[PDB]
């Protein structure tokens, strides 16, 4: 599909933004396993520091999945703008 | 009241600034003097180009004539008017429509008569005053049928309400054309005045004085000019507008009057007019009554710009420039005809 | 009684904001468009 | 211990902040669109520039969104009333402020679009006058924000 | 050239967007040769292109101010220097199993408990980025900052008037102008700034 | 006049009903059933305070905002033939913002006094809190309305200034004196609002 | 008991609804047919 | 008190000494008093008003901070979930919209607003302290018609 | 234990959201349709583009339908009142905000559509402005969705 | 346990559903009919096509008729109040929404028919716009049904 | 509501009919719709008043 | 002791005095400024003489300030109510009376400027009339000052 | 022995008397000054005679001052209520009657002043009618003085 | 055993009798003076015999003065209420009835004087008509006098 090279280029930029930002998010949690403290915690939070390490690892996993989707999107958009 | 000075500039703020900015460009007494000190039409152009006027004779015939200066000046103010008329909203546009109506009235008088004496619309339209326009059809391609023009007017032409006095076509054929146009003008002035009084704020106080003057002006001048013609005194009275100072009492005396002195005797009861008849020396080499009326009318149109929150500034705007056009052409005519001693017959516009 | 503290206080704030709404709507309704365009 | 109805005033604040701001921005948008449509016919090259009043109105709409959301995320059941009136004041304060802002935006923009087309030197002045109205709208936002911690 | 980007950076003190803003400007600069040697009927594109070097600088300072504010898309910048409080000592201060009640409470960290203190090495301590009362601690600081900077900027502008008064040889414009004007401003507005510090 | 007719009909019915109800309570010799003290005491001072605060800020910007577009339209229109106007006549708008600023400062200073009561039964509770509540309400209203009308004045005057300057550049400076009075009127409202809350306490 | 509630509800509910009808009736009453096309000739 | 004591100089002594020096050397004294009195009011009152103007630095910095915190919290934060695959895929679609909103609201619109407001401060509050008067456009002969 | 008549506010919300949104869309639709009828007689080739105001007006109406249904499906008998206050706020927030947007749609549609026939380069400009009105309507929906589940 | 007066609200609903929708349909019918009369004098050949807005107007009136009956068949003396409020809201939702649609129907019919008299290609665009008004009317009916069955 | 419809349609319809005799049938049909709108009121009243 | 709410009326007085006097001054000032600007375009030589009406307006503003300050300084918590009513009356008396005076100031100054614009000999007469308006403002102030001391 | 808040009626009387009288004098003054300014341009020599209607208006203002002060002196805390009603009646009687008189003063002066310029013989008739307006104002003063001492 | 507020009803009667009568006479005076001034331009010899409408306006004012004084002298503290309602009725009866006459006086005087200017024969007719207005004013006085003594 062509879709227009102007829109393929926009997708490439968004895809690069997605991969860069999402991987960074996972790293920050992986290193500080943190101020943000937004891993989607449970309300019934117990006295278990290991729960913060575990959820932070979950955030990294989920973030890298999102980046993987941006890698696929960027790849497709790349070929569109190059061929257009 | 507290009615004006509040919502006025919400929609009409731009036009008020623009129209006064345009007024700022009208020829001053100093500028008229520079136009007088020419004695040549080419120099007249060059001196006029010193103001907002000018650059309108460019690309025209190398010889400069009065007909070109006249037409071009009219065109300038028509364009400026249409601009402001188009960039306007009903609250103000309806006021402006009345101004255009005065010209439409004259134009429809032209459409009839010619229709009555087999003339085609296409031949008549080129001689109609601008702003009449008549973009509507049915008034166009009437097939030189008076009935078709009469019906098209009743239906499409905004002046249909005014023609309620002159109806059934029978009136068109049996009435003198000038009685028809004076009758229609009365209907216009009466409706327009009432409209101004419905806008019962600053506009009513700023606008009506001018309309009331015009109404009384018509009574005075019509009475005098009617002396030498064939017209029943009652039919003459029928043409006197009721929006003025003569209506309560005074028109009855003008209707009976058969002499200039009797008309002046009426003015004697109205100092604002008495002074005009006294100023109108009417000597063989002096100003006349019509000239004093123009001077008074302009004074009023200038005073109109003492109110910053009304519609009357636009009415005065058009009328003031119309006189300015008369003034400029007068100078061109005085040059063209070489009568320098008659140059000072323009009406100063301050 | 006809009114309670709650009801009355609620009505007082309701009317204040109702007046604000009315003011805004008033000027919005009194809004016109052009009859014609100046030129081509 | 919580006076009943205490939550009623708070909820109205979040709503008013959004509704009144939308009214203002919509008014400004409607006024600008009218002037833009009339102007753009003769000078289409100015169509892009003429949008600015509308973007500014859109900012007013955001101003309102910020307060409405800030209040909404601050609502609870056991509201101590004192907090509720602060939220109601914040909503009303930004609401009327944005509403007035939007009106100034609309009225000025309409004239500005016509004036600029006739005189491009007026472009900067048009933005300036609208800019002051946007600053006035900001005040409405800030005071709504200040109350949230009082 | 500097003053305006600085005032923007304060108004736009966002580290994350500051980067994006520069990247936008860089894109235009990278096409500088292609944009110049082409047709550009789009005036809005031309204007931002002509301002491309202004935008780049504006982003540069916006990063600086965002970094000190420690906000990158609402993200803090952890330099391992957050020592505002010692949580281990919090529990020792007669707070035993407070995380049980904590399920319904927040609890504000006390000042000068004898165990807290010390500034953040650079900028605002990241801990305020996740606080419920950032809206008083940080809002107040920025309030005071805006006043201080505004007054200084005005005083700078006035100081420049002295040079203009010298250039045009108008001693009177300083004898009854500059001097009493700057005295007015200093005595009222500079005093306030001193009190804040 | 469809809207004016609606507004009038509501206005007349609103007060006409109040007259009938008021006189009826008197006629039927009710035990002061409509008790103003009751309304004032049950109505939480928190509403009165927060209302006055919102009014102080909201009314003031409305004034400014009103005047801004009054003078904006006149400047933009006239400026087509006199572009010089923007150089000097923008000060009219500065005066309009300045009127908003007067109210804005007071709105914040007043709101800085807002405190909770932890109060319940008004009986012998919050005696001072009612005074402070009503005072804050008044002071907010005082400055709000005063700035509201000032902003309208300044707009009207600034419009004349722009129209005058377009035709005679020498008139600008002299006219400025009128807008200064307009600003002073708003400052007078500020002085009173300051006094009204000069000795108040909340909580 | 709870009079103030039914009272408040019914008064303001019926008042708002009654006005909505009154305004709607006004707007319908004064519908503008255009007063054109054939009206000018019948007039 | 001192602030008041400096006012006479700035308020009226300039036209006063100009009258002194003028008449000795030999000027509309009344008009000059009007000019200086207005100037004094503008400077003294403007400093107070100008200080308020620079509160835009706080107001806009706060307003931006509110947009960033709310846009994050109510858009991307909600896209996260304890469920692995659903969370990862959700972040993809939610982030894409989030980045879009950050550009549409902050990078464009707010950046433009802050541009205008900072430019306002330059023109009105800064320049009005020293950058006064007007000049003419410098228009030399040049070979502009290259294309 | 729950206050009586607590359902009243939530029910009014569901109805208010739908009615005000229909009012907004109806105004924009009627005003745009008028411009369309007046325009397309001269430029029939634009008849399939001048509908856009009207389509976008339908969006306002849907925004209201979504919330009005969301609220209705959220109502029960034993409502704790708090929830009902939220439902009314959400209803009004989207409804009255959609109403404001509806005015923008109507005015901009009329001016834009007729202007487009005079100047086809206005077509995109009209959409962009109408897009701002749609964004203003969206903000109301966002807040209503936030409150309705709060 | 049933609040007295409770049935009052449900009865007002059944009425409102019919009264408000009747006002709308009547407006649309009268407004379209006036334009039709003007068309027919110019050209009667379209008289059987310009009737559509009027037929459509009737559909909106039916919307109200249906809900008003559904509410009436759901009235009882031993009403639980909760159901009474739902019936009031449902009646208002369809009535007031149909009312807005009715005015929309009349305005677009008049403009569309008058235009079509001069430009037959306008017919298709007219139908689409009238379709949007019918969609606006349906949305009200949908919510009213959801509430009345809740 | 029906009365409004009847009156407005009657005025325009009757005057139009003289200008266009073919309008008669269309006028009747439209007036029939207004009568149907009036009947809907009667139908609801009969059902409701007997409930 | 001193009952609650007693200060309420005195606060309304102090507020009313200032607001109504501001109204009067604002009207007279705006009207005078309008007339002055209009004249000065036609002839600037009369500008200085035409200024007095503007000061006359400011006097009404001060009148109101004098009483509002007198009351505001007198306001306390322990008010015996009688004193509050005196303050209420004094506030209204000067404010509403100054409003009437300011109106007269506006109308007379505006008409006076136009009169002098045509004939400067009217100056003295117009000022004398404005003197009556100042006397009307004084009478209000007098009564208000008397009441506050009872 | 006396009821509370009994003094409320009295202070309203003293205030009302002054305010209405100022409103009356202000209206008559504003109208008179307008007519004077317009007339004197054509007949400047009449400027020193056409002032009279304005003095007549000032009389209405005094009327009000006299009663307002007379009531104020009679204001106490231990008021018997009966006396307060009499004071309120006296205040309203003179104020509202003076208001009516001031209206006539205004209209009659406006027309009379211009009529006199166009008709010098009207001067006597104008004054006589103004005497009737003063008599109308006095009647109110008479009753108010009777009530305040009853 | 005398009901409180009984004196309120009473004193309101005395005041109303004076206020409404002055309103009527003032209106009639204002209209009569306007017509007289205009008439005087053409027919100055009629000015003196044109004052009658104004004198008659004063009759209405006296009507009111008489009742107001009779009531004011009749007012006491221990009023049995019955008498208070009679005083209120008597006050309203004469005041409002005279008010209506005042408009008739004014309107007829204006038209009569203006007509008389052209038709001196209208004078007897003007007076007869104004005599009927005087009779209408007396009727109110008659009833008020009956009630105040009942």
């Amino acid at each position: 599909l062509c879709c227009g090279p102007k829109l393929a280029a926009c997708g490439i930029v968004l895809s690069a933004w997605g991969v860069i930002m999402l991987i960074m998010l996972g790293i920050f949690f992986n290193v500080h396993s943190l101020i943000e403290d937004v891993p989607f915690t449970e309300k019934d939070f117990e006295n278990g520091p290991q729960n913060i390490y575990n959820l932070y690892e979950q955030v990294s996993y989920n973030c890298f999945i999102a980046a993987g989707l941006y890698l696929l999107l960027g790849g497709f958009s790349f070929c569109q703008v190059r061929l257009n | 009241s507290f009615f004006p000075e509040l919502y006025f500039n919400v929609d009409n703020g731009y036009l008020e600034g623009l129209v006064r900015g345009l007024k700022a460009g009208v020829l001053s007494q100093a500028d008229y003097l520079n136009l007088v000190q020419c004695e040549t039409l080419e120099d007249l152009k060059l001196h006029l180009q010193s103001t907002d006027y000018g650059n309108f004779l460019a690309n025209e015939a190398s010889p400069l004539t009065v007909s070109v200066i006249d037409d071009k000046l009219k065109e300038k103010m028509v364009v400026e008017f249409r601009h402001m008329r188009n960039h306007a909203y009903e609250p103000l546009a309806s006021f402006l429509d009345f101004i255009t109506y005065s010209y439409m009235i004259d134009n429809v008088i032209l459409l009839i008569t010619g229709t009555l004496h087999q003339r085609s619309i296409a031949e008549l339209v080129p001689k109609c005053h601008p702003l009449g326009s008549f973009e509507q059809m049915e008034a166009v391609n009437i097939a030189q049928t008076p009935a078709e023009l009469y019906n098209a007017i009743l239906v499409d032409t905004p002046l249909a309400a005014f023609f309620q006095d002159c109806i059934s076509e029978q009136d068109l054929d049996e009435m003198n054309i000038e009685i028809i146009r004076n009758t229609l003008y009365k209907a216009y002035l009466e409706s327009f005045y009432k409209f101004c009084t419905l806008l019962g704020g600053t506009t009513a106080d700023a606008m009506c004085p001018i309309l009331e003057f015009e109404a009384d002006r018509r009574a005075f001048i019509i009475t005098i000019n009617s002396f030498g013609t064939e017209l029943s005194k009652e039919d003459r009275a029928k043409l006197f507008p009721h929006c003025g100072r003569l209506y309560p009492e005074g028109l009855a005396q003008l209707a009976r009057a058969d002499d200039y002195e009797q008309v002046k005797n009426v003015a004697d009861y109205y100092p604002e007019y008495k002074l005009l008849f006294e100023g109108a020396g009417s000597n063989p080499g002096d100003k006349t009554l019509e000239d004093r009326f123009f001077e008074h009318e302009v004074k009023l149109n200038k005073l109109a710009f003492l109110n910053q929150f009304h519609f009357g500034v636009f009415y005065a705007f058009v009328k003031l420039k119309e006189q300015e056009c008369r003034n400029i052409v007068w100078i061109a005519e005085c040059i063209a005809q070489r009568h320098r001693a008659k140059i000072d017959n323009y009406i100063p516009i301050f | 009684g006809f009114f309670s503290p709650g009801i009355w206080m609620g009505l007082l704030t309701t009317l204040f904001m109702l007046f604000i709404f009315t003011y805004g709507l008033h000027m919005i309704l009194s809004l016109k468009t052009m009859d014609r365009f100046d030129d081509r | 211990n919580n006076p009943e109805y205490s939550s009623f005033f708070g909820v109205m604040g979040a709503s008013s902040a959004m509704v009144f701001s939308a009214m203002g921005a919509a008014y400004g948008t409607a006024k600008s669109g009218t002037g833009i449509a009339a102007m753009s016919v003769m000078r289409p090259e100015l169509i892009m520039k003429s949008i600015i009043p509308v973007v500014m109105a859109g900012i007013i709409a955001i101003y309102g969104l910020v307060v409405a959301v800030l209040i909404a995320n601050s609502l609870t059941d056991g509201i101590t009333l004192y907090r509720s009136f602060l939220q109601l004041g914040a909503g009303l304060s930004v609401g009327l402020s944005g509403l007035a802002a939007g009106f100034a935006i609309g009225i000025v923009g309409d004239a500005g679009v016509r004036g600029t087309a006739q005189q491009p030197r007026l472009f900067v002045g048009m933005i300036l006058i609208l800019i002051f109205a946007e600053v006035l709208g900001l005040y409405g936002l800030i005071v709504a924000l200040i109350l949230s911690t009082k | 050239v500097i003053t305006f980007p600085f005032l923007f950076a304060v108004m736009f003190g966002d580290f994350g967007h500051g980067i994006l803003m520069t990247l936008f400007a860089v894109w235009m600069v990278l096409r500088e040769s292609r944009i110049l040697s082409q047709k550009n009927e789009n005036e809005m594109f031309s204007m931002v292109f002509s301002g491309r070097y202004i935008i780049l600088l504006m982003g540069l300072f916006s990063i600086y101010t965002g970094l000190i504010y420690n906000d990158c898309f609402s993200k803090s910048l952890n330099i391992f220097g957050s020592s505002w409080s010692v949580r281990p000592m919090f529990t020792i201060g007669n707070w035993t199993e407070e995380t049980l009640l904590g399920s319904s409470v927040l609890q504000l960290n006390p000042a000068i408990p004898g165990v807290f203190g010390g500034p953040y090495p650079f900028g605002i301590d990241p801990i305020w980025n996740i606080a419920t009362n950032k809206l008083t601690f940080l809002n107040s600081f920025k309030m005071k900052m805006s006043v201080i900077l505004g007054i200084i900027h005005m005083l700078f502008g006035v100081s420049l008037s002295l040079f203009n008064h010298i250039y045009f040889k108008k001693p009177l414009n300083i004898y009854f102008g500059f001097i009493p004007e700057i005295i007015f401003m200093s005595s009222l507005f500079g005093y306030l700034v001193i009190l804040i510090f | 006049t469809g809207l004016e007719l609606l507004y009038l009909g509501i206005f007349v019915a609103f007060w006409a009903c109040m007259i009938v109800v008021g006189i009826c309570y008197t006629i039927f010799d009710l035990g002061f059933r409509f008790d103003v003290a009751w309304f004032l005491t049950e109505t939480s001072p928190f509403m009165w305070s927060n209302l006055g605060i919102g009014l102080a800020i909201s009314l003031s910007v409305v004034g400014a905002a009103w005047g801004i577009y009054i003078t904006g339209s006149s400047i933009i229109g006239g400026g087509v033939k006199a572009p010089r106007i923007k150089t000097k006549n923008l000060v009219s708008i500065i005066f309009c913002e300045a009127v908003a600023i007067y109210g804005i400062i007071m709105a914040i200073v007043i709101s800085n006094m807002a405190e909770p009561f932890s109060a319940t039964d008004p009986k012998a509770i919050g005696h001072r809190n009612y005074h402070a509540g009503y005072s804050m309400f008044g002071a907010g209203l005082t400055v709000g309305l005063s700035n509201l009308f000032c902003g309208v004045c300044v707009g009207i005057v600034g419009s004349g200034a722009a129209l005058a300057d377009a035709q005679n550049p020498s008139l600008f400076v002299k006219i400025l004196i009128v807008e200064i009075f307009g600003s002073a009127i708003g400052l007078f409202g500020v002085i009173v609002a300051i006094l009204q809350t000069s000795r108040v306490k909340m909580g | 008991l709870e009079y103030s509630v039914v009272f408040n509800l019914v008064l303001w509910i019926m008042t708002g609804l009654a006005l909505a009808v009154i305004i709607t009736s006004y707007n319908i009453w004064n519908m503008d047919p255009g007063y054109d096309s054939i009206i000018y000739r019948m007039t | 008190v001192v602030a008041m004591l400096c006012v006479p100089w700035m308020l009226l002594f300039k036209p006063l000494i100009l009258r002194h020096q003028y008449l000795r050397k030999k000027f509309d004294f009344g008009d000059t008093m009007v000019h200086q009195a207005i100037h004094t009011i503008e400077y003294c009152l403007g400093c107070i008003s100008n200080t308020a103007s620079y509160l835009r630095l706080w107001a806009l910095s706060l307003a931006h901070a509110q947009l960033s915190e709310v846009l994050w919290t109510m858009v991307i934060h909600i896209g996260l979930h304890v469920r692995s695959l659903a969370g990862g895929l959700g972040l993809f679609f939610i982030f894409a919209a989030f980045a879009t909103l950050t550009v549409a609201i902050l990078l464009i619109m707010e950046g433009l607003s802050a541009f205008l407001h900072a430019l306002r401060l330059h023109w009105v509050e800064f320049q009005n302290k020293f950058y006064t008067g007007t000049g003419f456009k410098f228009l030399p002969f040049s070979f502009e018609h290259i294309r």
